[PDB]
C-alpha cells in the first residue's frame, strides 16, 4: 500500500495512497498555518476539491 | 468525516 505526499498550491500537501498501482484514495490535505487561516483553509477545499480529486486521479464518489 | 483537526501549531489537517 502505497503512501505519498505530492505538492499542490503553496502550502497545500496532499497525501495519496494506492495498493499495488491500484485505484488511488485521498487520505488527507494538509495546510501550512504559515500561508493559511483556518477560514482560508476551509475555503480553499470547497473552492478546489474537483480538481484535487481530477488532477490526481482519484475517484470523486 | 471529512474532519478538520486543528490541533497542530504547523498545520491545519483535513482528514479525508
Amino acid at each position: 500500500e502505497k503512501e505519498w505526499v505530492e505538492q499542490d498550491e503553496p502550502g497545500v500537501y496532499i497525501t495519496l495512497t494506492a495498493l499495488a498501482g491500484g485505484a488511488r484514495d485521498l487520505k488527507r490535505v494538509r495546510f501550512s498555518r504559515k500561508r493559511f487561516s483556518e477560514i482560508q483553509a476551509e475555503q480553499w477545499w470547497a473552492d478546489n476539491r474537483g480538481r484535487v480529486y481530477e488532477q490526481y486521479n482519484v475517484r470523486m464518489v | 468525516g471529512p474532519k478538520w483537526v486543528k490541533t497542530d501549531s504547523d498545520f491545519i489537517v483535513l482528514e479525508i
